DNA sequence: TGCGAAATTCCATGACA
DNA sequence: ATTGTCATGGAATTTCGCA
DNA sequence: TGCGAAATTCCATGACA
DNA sequence: ATTGTCATGGAATTTCGCA
């Protein structure tokens, strides 16, 4: 069996609904399996249409051999299947109610959700603009398991934005009590 | 004047007037008998005015002006006086063409890493497609990897929206661009400073300096053209396809595609290279670092036989950028302050501003 | 196809497939073990479709297309199959640039007499002056003597009014012009036939052919520019002055002014040449005939190392004259009917019309 | 004394009034002394202004050392004198009532008047258009005294329009009786 | 029959939309 | 059925003045 | 250790307004 | 304060298959 590589498998999923930001409500999350590299796309809905429009952008840069998702409607539609077939992408689904990735991807998705929650509180509506910096953070975050960031593993170089200040990622007593009075 | 010419008539010798010819008076004018015939020797105090009259008939250069004067006159060293006047004719200096070529081009070192340097530019206007008219083209200097963004205008705000999408992947150290309005605005400077990106600008009106991106423009248009043959020019929906197609095309000299130089492995595109299937990613990234440093680099070509090269304090003229009809193609003479490299100089322009300028947009001022 | 490949698997030898390599079956496909790795050998009946897929990714030429195929496949003589497809890609043939230079220019014999050949052309639009916008420039081929006429439009009727004034002095045998609307109209043909003047037209979009007059245009504008520095562009009243100034300017290579070549004696202009004051007119006209035949004539320059020269029956492509945005720069291939001289040909254009065309507006169709 | 040359002397004079043609009434006649070459210019009046406008055209082609004329108003005005001075042209006048040229010029002027009269009768109003051909005729007319036409003497070559049919220049019995009923 | 400098010739460069 | 040209100013070469 | 032909490399040409 | 580039297809050169 051959070693794992970038573009071997992309793991996709939606996050939301969120508070509106420039009329966007969801984030399509894409994480490369081997490198842990993350791409994010704002959408207006978790539809096959929004998925296709978003992945069209990403796949104009690199095409995965396999896309893996849970059995979300958007990902199981025959339109999305056509789209993948046109591009020679094999689609992969986790069994219903039993989502599975790998340790790396699970951990990365955890960070993504946590990092979003942390920056939305205090400005729940400014998140659209923050997506670029969220991604740079995620991709320049050091991997405990491998000695390298996703950036390093994707490009074979150091980044020009080292995030040498690994953040708390937790909520301060300020952010906790004012997040409980945000949706209240 | 009449001083010199008197001594001459009475047979005495004067330096510059060969003694072997007979000088005489006739019609109240000092004449001499030359192989070509009899010419008038005007007094020195007349000569300037004569040269000027000859020159001004049609603002002729050295030989054509001389040939006129020689019809009637002779005196020692006529061309020195001719050349003296040419160097003082503002109209000739700013209108005539240069007849000296620039020195041979520089081939700057390829940036060492992806994301060290981005070259950017606009193409357009193109025929409207989906209400878009321009394309922002961003080219990584090391890899040649390219990003395409359709815009309604070659504007800062559209440049900023596009670069925000791009820089999501990675932030470059330097962005290089020509001096188009989109890139020279302070809004764009602020956007760049905010991200630690250094802006580096081409000398004005010298797209060779943005050569990396300019050359990719050609390929972009060439592929768009081929794809649109026999169809209406609906290019908007094609940009993604073109981007992908070009980033995965081999350069025969390099033997790599820009994608390969960027990631060290083909993605799931047709005819993907399989040579590193058995390497670990680590082994792969090690071979990639090696490939990146051993890439062919071109060298500076031989100079043309009549090239000129800039020297501090030399009088030079900047090319007028968008000259009007019947107006001079060259600015008034200026002075080389610093020689940044053999193809780039700083000049002081009579206003006087400091201007960093390409040698290709200069001529050396003639006749000193 | 499967025929050839079967014989190969069972160890037999086939021409083109080197015997020293081991050919095997795997995953239902004939493979081979090459120094570069293991490639699939597709059946011959598959190869065309493969080359096409490789080529179509970005409409790449020989090596870039080959490099894609070589990633997965091997078969004997792959480039022959690559080149076969390139020669059949309409989109590549009509969009790609040429990479072969034209053969070295001709230097046609200077017409023997004044009035043998006139070269004519329009300059403009210029800024309006007195309601005029264009200049008709008429240049005698032998002398370089020039006539200038201001016009409101580059029209037959204005050309006709001007030529009626000019031809009052003398009628030329031939008038040479490019294919502008003013000169190709039948009204102009009638005007010419009425006077026994033969019209001779440049190949289209090749102003080098009207070189004589084109070069004089430059001098005309250059002098106008100098004279208008610091003033508004009131050129109308200057045409006469420019005409006179240029007709009486020396050509350093010739050592004569065009007036001198025309009349053999200076009129009452500044610095008039006096050398023939003691000759009779007859003696003067005798020396003139002599000067006219001994004038310097330039010769054909050395060919560039990668020039091409036209051969009867060769496939060639005419340059598109005013190509639209994102549209091919070349017409579909055509056939050389006759080779008029090494720089001019007659082609049959697929419509099919006969067209007389400059080699500079042609490329040889690639890959045969 | 040096031999005679083209541009040594131009002989000028007006002819008219004539029947209107494109609103023109006069012809300014210019004949080079040495060659017998003739230039013709249509004018609206025999004024200094019309003379200057016309000669400006001719002198943008060749400038004479001397202009000779009779003492016509147009030629004796101080404006015309200024014009000549600017151009370094010396002006020459024949004494009043005693016009003098040379044999050649006298003969040429005779032909010009006669040739005009011949072509105006029958079409007294079409003469403006005929000026070009009148000049080619005059300039390609062989000189009894010298062996050469003015064209040959000015340019040193044969012309492409030889007028090998030397015309009658006289009036037919048609042209005589219908010229006497033209101004009648 | 030879020197130093002036004169002349050579010729790449660039522009005629 | 048509086809480059020629002013320009440093450099290269030749000629000139004198001996 | 050398042949004929295929493969690869070389590189002038031209276009990025 | 900055700086040409690189796909292209015939030709030139090198390598390959075989002996
Ligand atoms: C307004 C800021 N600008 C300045 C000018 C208009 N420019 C430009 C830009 O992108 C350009 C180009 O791509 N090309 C094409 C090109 C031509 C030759 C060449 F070698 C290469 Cl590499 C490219 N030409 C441009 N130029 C027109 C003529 N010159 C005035 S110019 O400057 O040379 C140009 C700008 O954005
Ligand atoms: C409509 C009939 N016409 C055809 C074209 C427009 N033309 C023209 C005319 O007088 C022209 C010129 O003077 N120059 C200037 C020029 C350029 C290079 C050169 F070497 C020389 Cl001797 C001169 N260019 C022209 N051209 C624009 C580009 N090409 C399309 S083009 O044909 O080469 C041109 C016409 O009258
Ligand atoms: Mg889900
Ligand atoms: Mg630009
Ligand atoms: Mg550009
Ligand atoms: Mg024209
Ligand atoms: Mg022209
Ligand atoms: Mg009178
Ligand atoms: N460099
Ligand atoms: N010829
Ligand atoms: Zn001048
Ligand atoms: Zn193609």
């Amino acid at each position: 069996d051959r070693p794992q590589k970038p573009f071997d498998k992309f793991f996709i999923d939606y996050i939301g609904p969120l508070p509106p930001s420039q009329g966007y409500l969801y984030v399509l999350v894409v994480v490369d399996g081997m490198t842990g590299f993350t791409w994010l796309y704002p959408t207006k809905a978790p539809s096959t249409s929004a998925t296709v429009k978003s992945l069209n952008v990403l796949t104009s840069i690199a095409i995965p051999k396999v896309i893996h998702s849970d059995q979300g409607a958007a990902f199981t539609s025959s339109t999305f299947a056509e789209w993948a077939k046109e591009r020679g992408i094999h689609l992969e689904f986790s069994t219903p109610y039993h989502p599975q990735s790998s340790g790396k991807v699970e951990r990365k998705n955890s960070d993504i959700k946590r990092l979003l929650t942390k920056l939305l509180v205090g400005r729940p509506t400014k998140w659209y603009d923050l997506l670029p910096v969220v991604q740079l953070a995620l991709n320049n975050t050091y991997s405990p398991v491998l000695k390298y960031t996703p950036h390093q593993l994707l490009f074979g170089i150091d980044s020009n934005t080292p995030f040498a200040n690994q953040d708390t990622l937790d909520l301060t007593r300020e952010e906790e009590l004012s997040l409980l009075q945000e949706i209240r | 004047l009449d001083a010199e010419l008197d001594q001459l008539l009475q047979g005495h010798y004067i330096k510059g007037y060969p003694k072997q010819y007979t000088y005489f008076l006739e019609d109240g004018k000092v004449k001499v008998s030359r192989p070509e015939g009899v010419k008038i020797i005007p007094p020195q105090s007349d000569r300037q005015k004569i040269v000027l009259q000859a020159h001004n008939l049609a603002h002729t250069g050295r030989e054509a002006t001389l040939l006129k004067i020689a019809n009637l006159y002779w005196w020692p060293n006529m061309r020195k006086d001719v050349v003296k006047q040419l160097g003082r004719c503002q109209q000739c200096l700013i209108t005539n063409a240069s007849n000296k070529a620039s020195g041979p081009i520089l081939r700057p070192d390829r940036p060492q890493k992806p994301f060290d340097k981005f070259f950017i530019d606009y193409i357009g206007p193109l025929p409207p497609s989906q209400g878009y008219l321009y394309v922002l083209v961003v080219v990584d200097g090391m890899t040649g990897f390219t990003w395409l963004y359709p815009t309604k205008a070659p504007s800062t705000s559209a440049t900023v929206k596009s670069l925000n999408v791009l820089t999501s992947i990675a932030i470059p150290k330097v962005i290089h661009s020509d001096q188009g309005a989109a890139f020279t605005s302070s809004t764009f400077a602020e956007w760049a400073k905010e991200r630690g990106i250094h802006l580096e600008f081409s000398t004005p009106y010298h797209p060779q300096s943005s050569g990396k991106v300019e050359r990719k423009n050609s390929d972009i248009k060439r592929l768009l053209t081929k794809l649109l043959v026999g169809r209406p020019t609906k290019w908007y929906d094609l940009l993604p396809v073109v981007q992908l197609a070009l980033n995965n095309t081999y350069s025969p000299v390099l033997k790599y595609t820009p994608h390969q130089l960027l990631f060290g492995i083909d993605s799931n595109t047709p005819f993907a290279n399989q040579d590193t299937l058995d390497l670990t990613r680590e082994e792969e990234l090690s071979l990639l670092q090696e490939i990146r440093t051993s890439l062919y680099h071109p060298s500076t070509p031989p100079a043309s036989s009549r090239s000129w090269s800039p020297v501090v304090g030399q009088l030079v003229q900047e090319r007028v950028a968008r000259p009007a009809s019947l107006r001079p193609r060259w600015h008034k003479p200026s002075t080389v302050l610093k020689v940044l490299n053999p193809r780039t100089v700083v000049i002081l322009d009579h206003l006087g501003n400091n201007r960093t300028v390409s040698i290709d947009n200069l001529k050396p001022t003639s006749h000193q």
